[PDB]
């Protein structure tokens, strides 16, 4: 399953955010704090599958923002590599155009394209075409 | 592909563009590994400038790569004979910065030209570089020829070579065949106290620091030594300063009653140490160490400069922390008020480890002398009753220590220690209750059920409270033997059956043997009468301060741990 | 567009310091406690605005405890946006009600009995975003009619597939197992695929949990997973992830065929056989696209074909074949690649068809060890080495793991002599060699060791006898080396004090030349190796009565017996008082052999697996 | 005596990275900025030891300029060096910001070639940078 999805910045905030249990108001903060640590310590010749106590997080440097996707053990990385790979493209050709300005200003956009391919923990949609012709849909009404 | 493009050019003043902006991407992180010949091709100039910017390229490349460096010997020969003395050193330098296993058989015969000649910076250089080749790859039978020639370079009128020549020959001296620098006789330390006064400062402390390893045969030498260092008091601060304390503290061998120079000498040390309590923090912080080493060393130095100690509200913690101990090392009978008030005042602050500290040295004040201990006991009763825990631990610790301190005359307080047990986490403050309630057991009737409550996890719990434990209930057994077979036969057990700790194990056998031996010899051992403990306030193992001493200005004294324990 | 946050973000977000936004907080409470507190409200745009502003605020690292009831009014609405806005504040923020939460409750059932995809599927991701104890009692048993009993849209499928999966996650105890199941587990081939993803991740779940429940879903995922693997390179284009045919799709089929056991219709598992080595053939071939996402895909579909087919454990040939890919992945340039297959060959590695085969690529892992220098990739590399051990090559996997300890940053090096003292201990025939990889243990890094380590070492040496006299001498000659470590200093002063009698017959190892080395080393030490010493101390008084004078004179002085700690004052004045009587016969009979250890609980095992995870 | 020269930034970046022994590599660089910027534990001391190696660190305006050292030297030594530097950096380029130490990469690294070799400060007076230093 699929713990949490951030996207963290080069400072460290939390320009999107997706729990999908119950975390306390520290607990999010300590576990945002580590994952920056985790992750901006960390270079190119590295290997994305950096694993922390019980979890293991799948990373990506894009501009200037860390998709990190935090799963289970026994899941696949390559998957969901590629399934935020996948996320990041319909993104891409959604707004055609990506940077941390327009996540801030459009974030309503963010969380229901998160929850149109992300729901429960699993993976929803896998292909750009239909969920871009859905979204797509619903922007002229 | 676009920087080998914007890199090979026939200007040179693009050249040099394309010099500094692969710097600057090497700055940044970006790998150019593969323009590195064109650099080296291009490196065929005569600009100061780009000399300096190649050359800061050529070390921070070719330091990961010997094989295609080895033909730069030739250059770096050729650049070395340049009639102008600063980028013949420039050169000698980032020639010596390369250390592979294949420059030095190339390097050995240029580098012996450089050593002799009319210039202190090339002759300074040169002394750096071969300080630099002796660290790794040098040992050889021509390297003593190296270093005896630069042990007699000593013989020079500029500062500033001598001293780092010095400097150099304290750092390789830590190669110790039995034969220690084979210098620094009498003429040779006359000489260095000279130069020490034509010096700079960083020369000054450079031999300030070699000089400490020297043994005087006489107290002449000594006496000599001791008026000859004494100017040194500059404004440097912390380095000159305790570089000539820790000199002056080491060459105190002669007799404490001599002819009065040892008094004045000791008079002497206040004013300056003192004074290093007013500039940067983390300087002050250092100073406050080295203070509170040598207050552990010599009481009878820092005997009325109580007031400077007081903590101060803008400080930061460490130095406040530090101020504090200090502030304890000189409280006497004269200071006890307002020592108490000022302990009093800071034991109402936000800072945990500032009050907790602050609690314990209420109580070690208490320990010092008597009055103390009377007015302490008071103020750790109504700490007790504010109710806050960590307080409570750490005075439940501290009145452990005066009980042990003073035999039979805080009795009544320990029926309020055993009120409140239930707020105990700490291994320190259990061990302490515990201990508590094991020796006056006579005077409680309502042991037993502590105990017992403290047996219920044995296992789960450091060593340190395990042990206080078993010898807490062997002695209320041997004091109440009537009714009291059931909890020792449970411990010892659980000491000598499931402990993993052969420690525990040990003394679970050493009481078991003897329990079932003879009662008498059970009696007079365990119980016998534990003498007084006199001042045993925070103090180091004297054979440890004595090594220390020899270590005032380095980080054995901050960190307060032998150089051995730490690389 | 909306100028309001538009406004809200440019300005807002370029500012100075935290007072600064804490007084426009504090404005902003002062307009809400204007227009909110009273006045008259409008509808959409006004209601609309400020909701997102103060999620929006919320969202910056700010709190906010109160304004959602007038916000959850909102969710009885006709237009989308103001749904949206609205079903997102109530999702992201969870508050402690009784009256507006069953408010809630009314709106979102209002809201369900529509004849939309869109309200559905918004009312459905609201459901499944939050769960609570009210939609667990309410959205238990009705959900599955909208996914078995009905014909409706794909979307609103799979978000009430996925609701079942959250509220069979959070609130297993009241959903049924009615006579629900028959179209659901038939719906796995239903078209579009995505309702085919949906069902497959709900029944992989159900089946991880309840596995009887659904056996009969076998035949149509393999039928599905044969047909996905090789149907036409450009079939449902619209479902191919550059030129790989369905991987996420893929992955979750064999990641559902993984939970159970081999399938017993015989044809069923060959055609299982069949597409695995259509898989692995096709993953043979060069890649079609130079495009590295294309091998990322490739490459997560096999190794998720290779993790089920280790999870079978029956087929050697295909067993052999992933060994022979895992081999081949030892060396691709990839870091990703590299990691995984370490990984999955350490999976592999307990398979008893393969452990020669594994450990023919010893020479292969050791190489990796030696030369990638990363952290992850050593850990997995260790681990590995680890797992294939084997007696068989005992000395040589010590020596590299040694090695790697002697280039081991800051906790690796706690990980390695753990399991080098566990392996160690495990894997020895001459005792001997145990003892002399312990003190390497100890010398090399002797700070970041362990507390339990010594404790079983000092076990071992006590029971095994024999080894005890080689025992006591390596530590003798270790002892008055220049390099000492601490915990050195507690093993050799419990061992020697115990086993000196072997020793004293050597004039080099006279008891005078012991008591001396051990008091130099007691000045510079911690509190328990001052007690260990002084125990050593009083076992020496009992076995060499040569030095029962020096050792008196030592434990009288004023240092070691006016000391600041409880222990060492009671022990030295225990110690003194036994030296001071010394009947002869009391003294003796204390001090016995110390029969040895029993096998307890051998707790380096228990360390080492609370250490995991 | 000073072993490898690290500054660093306000987020947890690297500016200059200068080293001057075998012993401090790219662990020196990840133990500061992990165990240094990033604990979570405020109440620290200057000096700080991290698998017997020292890092000492002082603050102007907002970075972190840290000298790391792997044997005992003075620590007044060090303190006073950077005190010292610090001082200097002032002296040619006024105030200190992340944007003023990007703007003299080439200016830096001439100045702490010059200013300091293999751990021993020569001299930083001024009587002698200003004669052979461009600008």
């Amino acid at each position: 399953m699929i713990r949490f999805i951030l996207i963290q910045n080069r400072a460290g905030k939390t320009r999107l955010a997706k729990w999908y249990m119950q975390f306390d108001d520290d607990e999010k903060q300590k576990l945002i704090e580590e994952v920056h640590a985790v992750v901006t310590v960390r270079d190119a010749k590295h290997t994305n599958f950096v694993e922390f106590r019980n979890f293991k997080i799948i990373y990506r440097r894009y501009a200037g923002l860390y998709f990190c996707i935090c799963v289970d053990v026994n899941d696949n990385n390559l998957a969901y590599l590629e399934a935020i790979h996948n996320f990041v493209e319909v993104l891409n050709e959604y707004f055609h155009n990506v940077c941390e300005l327009d996540l801030v200003f459009n974030f309503y956009k963010v969380y229901t394209v998160v929850d149109e391919m992300f729901l429960a923990g699993e993976i929803r949609e896998t292909s750009q075409t239909k969920v871009l012709k859905q979204l797509l849909m619903l922007q002229s009404l | 592909f676009e920087l080998k493009a914007e890199l090979n050019n026939e200007k040179k003043e693009k050249r040099k563009e394309a010099v500094k902006k692969v710097i600057a991407a090497m700055t940044v992180g970006k790998d150019v590994s593969s323009l590195f010949p064109d650099v080296v091709n291009c490196m065929q100039t005569d600009n100061l400038e780009l000399k300096k910017l190649v050359y800061l390229y050529l070390m921070n490349y070719a330091k990961s790569q010997p094989d295609m460096a080895i033909m730069a010997v030739n250059s770096f020969v050729k650049d070395c004979e340049d009639p102008n003395p600063l980028i013949r050193a420039l050169a000698v330098r980032t020639m010596g910065c390369i250390r592979v296993d294949k420059i030095t058989e190339y390097l050995c015969e240029p580098l012996r030209k450089c050593l002799k000649d009319e210039d202190p910076y090339v002759r300074k250089t040169a002394a750096v570089c071969v300080a630099k080749l002796h660290d790794i790859n040098a040992q050889m039978v021509e390297d003593q020829g190296f270093l005896d020639s630069l042990r007699d370079l000593i013989a020079d009128s500029n500062p500033m070579v001598v001293a780092n020549a010095v400097a150099a020959l304290s750092e390789i001296s830590e190669s110790h065949p039995n034969s220690n620098l084979l210098d620094l006789n009498p003429q040779n330390i006359n000489k260095l106290l000279t130069a020490l006064n034509e010096c700079t400062e960083w020369g000054q402390i450079f031999i300030l620091d070699c000089l400490s390893n020297y043994n005087p045969k006489d107290d002449r030498e000594a006496q000599s030594i001791c008026e000859r260092v004494t100017p040194r008091l500059s404004h440097a601060n912390s380095a000159v300063v305790l570089s000539a304390v820790k000199v002056l503290m080491k060459f105190l061998e002669l007799l404490p009653k001599d002819s009065d120079y040892y008094n004045m000498l000791l008079k002497k040390l206040a004013p300056p140490l003192v004074t290093l309590l007013s500039g940067e923090p983390e300087v002050q912080y250092v100073a406050l160490r080295n203070i509170n080493l040598i207050v552990q060393k010599r009481p009878e130095i820092l005997k009325q400069e109580i007031k400077v100690f007081f903590v101060k509200y803008n400080d930061p913690i460490y130095v406040k922390l530090e101020k504090l101990d200090i502030m304890i090392r000189l409280a006497s009978q004269a200071n006890i008020a307002q020592v108490l008030a000022e302990l009093k005042e800071y034991a109402t602050e936000v800072d945990v480890d500032f009050v907790r500290k602050a609690v314990r040295a209420i109580g070690r004040c208490a320990i010092k002398v008597e009055q103390s201990a009377e007015r302490c006991v008071s103020t750790l009763l109504d700490l007790i009753q504010t109710k806050v825990n960590y307080v409570v631990q750490e005075a439940i610790v501290v009145i452990r220590d005066i009980f042990r301190k003073y035999p039979n005359k805080y009795e009544s307080i320990i029926a309020t220690l055993c009120e409140n047990l239930d707020s105990l986490d700490e291994p320190d403050a259990r061990a302490a209750m515990i201990w508590i309630v094991g020796e006056y057991a006579e005077r409680i009737d309502n042991a037993d059920e502590l105990l017992e409550s403290f047996l219920e996890g044995f296992h789960d719990e450091s060593t340190q409270v395990q042990l206080t434990l078993l010898t807490a209930i062997v002695k209320l057994f041997l004091k109440k033997p009537s009714e009291t077979q059931e909890l020792v036969q449970q411990v010892l057990s659980l000491a000598t059956q499931d402990s993993d700790n052969p420690d525990l194990r040990d003394r679970g056998y050493i009481y078991w043997r003897l329990l079932s031996t003879d009662p008498v010899t059970a009696k007079e051992v365990v119980l016998s009468e534990k003498p007084l403990i006199s001042e045993e306030t925070d103090l180091i193992e004297p054979t440890l301060l004595d090594e220390l001493i020899c270590h005032i200005g380095s980080l054995a004294s901050v960190y307060h741990k032998p150089p051995n324990a730490f690389v | 567009g909306m100028r309001g946050l538009a406004v809200f973000i440019s300005d807002i977000r370029n500012c100075k310091s935290k007072e600064a936004e804490i007084k426009r907080i504090n404005k902003e409470l002062a307009n809400i406690r204007s227009k909110f507190k009273g006045d008259k409200a409008l509808d959409g745009y006004s209601k609309k605005k400020y909701v997102c502003k103060l999620l929006f605020i919320f969202l910056l690292g700010h709190d906010i405890d109160f304004g959602h009831m007038e916000a959850v009014n909102l969710l009885s609405s006709n237009r989308y946006t103001e749904k949206q806005i609205g079903y997102l504040f109530i999702s992201v923020l969870v508050n402690s009600n009784s009256e507006l939460i069953r408010l809630i409750n009314n709106a979102i059932k209002n809201d369900l009995a529509s004849r939309n995809p869109t309200f559905m599927g918004l009312a459905l991701h609201c459901i499944a975003n939050v769960g609570s104890r009210e939609m667990a009692e309410a959205f238990a048993g009705e959900i599955p009619k909208i996914l078995v009993a009905g014909d409706t849209m794909d979307s609103v499928k799979q978000s009430a597939a996925l609701c079942l999966l959250r509220l069979y996650r959070t609130s297993p105890d009241l959903v049924p197992m009615g006579d629900w199941t028959s179209r659901v587990v038939h719906l796995l081939n239903d078209q579009h695929l995505g309702v085919v993803t949906a069902a497959t991740s709900l029944i992989t779940t159900l089946a991880q949990k309840n596995p009887e429940e659904f056996k009969t879903s076998v035949s149509l995922a393999v039928s599905r997973l044969s047909r996905i693997v090789t149907s036409a390179s450009t079939d449902l284009q619209d479902y191919t992830y550059y030129f790989v045919p369905a991987p996420w799709l893929s992955v979750k089929l064999l990641r559902l065929l993984q939970c159970y056991p081999p399938p017993e219709d015989p044809a069923v598992r060959g055609r299982l056989t069949e597409c695995l080595e259509t898989i692995l053939n096709k993953a043979q071939e060069p890649p079609k696209s130079k495009k590295v996402q294309h091998s990322n895909a490739k490459n997560a579909v096999l190794f998720e074909a290779i993790s089920l087919i280790i999870h079978h454990d029956s087929e050697p040939n295909l067993l052999v074949r992933a060994c022979n890919q895992l081999g081949q992945f030892l060396q691709h340039r990839e870091t990703n690649l590299r990691y995984l297959a370490l990984e999955s060959m350490c999976t592999l590695a307990s398979s008893e068809f393969s452990h020669e085969a594994v450990k023919t690529h010893i020479e292969t892992v050791i190489n990796a060890l030696k030369t990638e220098r990363d952290v992850s990739v050593r850990q997995r590399a260790v681990d590995l080495l680890y797992a294939m051990c084997d007696r068989s090559n005992a000395q040589q996997i010590v020596a590299e793991m040694l090695s790697y300890l002697e280039t081991a940053d800051y906790s690796i090096r706690e990980e390695i002599v753990l399991k080098v003292a566990i392996l160690a201990e495990k894997y020895a025939v001459d005792y001997t060699w145990y003892v002399d990889t312990i003190l390497n243990l100890i010398r090399i890094a002797g700070d970041y060791v362990s507390e339990e380590v010594w404790y079983r070492v000092i076990q071992i040496v006590i029971n095994r006898d024999d080894v005890q006299g080689y025992a006591a001498k390596t530590v003798f000659e270790a002892l008055q080396a220049p390099a000492c470590h601490e915990n050195l200093v507690k093993v050799g002063g419990y061992i020697l004090g115990e086993f000196g009698n072997l020793i004293a017959g050597d004039p080099r190892s006279s008891p005078l030349i012991q008591f001396n080395l051990l008091h130099s080393k007691f000045h510079l030490c911690s509190v328990p190796t001052r007690a260990l010493l002084l125990s050593t101390y009083i076992k020496f008084v009992n076995l060499f009565p040569e030095v029962k004078a020096t050792i008196q004179d030592v434990l009288r002085s004023d240092s070691q017996l006016k000391n600041a700690d409880v222990e060492l004052q009671q022990r030295a004045v225990e110690y003194l008082r036994l030296s001071t009587v010394a009947s002869t016969d009391i003294l003796a009979t204390v001090l016995e052999e110390m029969p040895p250890f029993p096998e307890r609980e051998s707790s380096i095992l228990a360390k080492l697996k609370k250490k995991k995870g | 005596m000073i072993g490898g020269l690290f500054i660093y930034n306000h987020k947890g970046e690297v500016l200059i990275s200068r080293v001057y022994r075998d012993d401090i590599g790219r662990n020196a660089v990840d133990a500061f900025r992990v165990n240094v910027i990033h604990a979570r534990q405020q109440v620290r001391s200057p000096v700080t030891n991290i698998a017997r190696t020292s890092f000492f660190h002082v603050k102007r305006s907002n970075i972190w300029l840290a000298a790391v050292t792997k044997q005992n030297v003075n620590a007044a030594m060090v303190f006073e060096f950077l005190y010292k530097m610090c001082d200097v950096m002032a002296a040619y380029f006024g105030k200190i910001s992340e944007e003023n130490i990007k703007n003299n990469f080439v200016l830096i690294y001439e100045l702490l070639d010059e200013i300091l070799d293999f751990g021993y400060p020569q001299n930083s007076e001024t009587g002698a940078l200003k004669t052979f230093i461009t600008q």
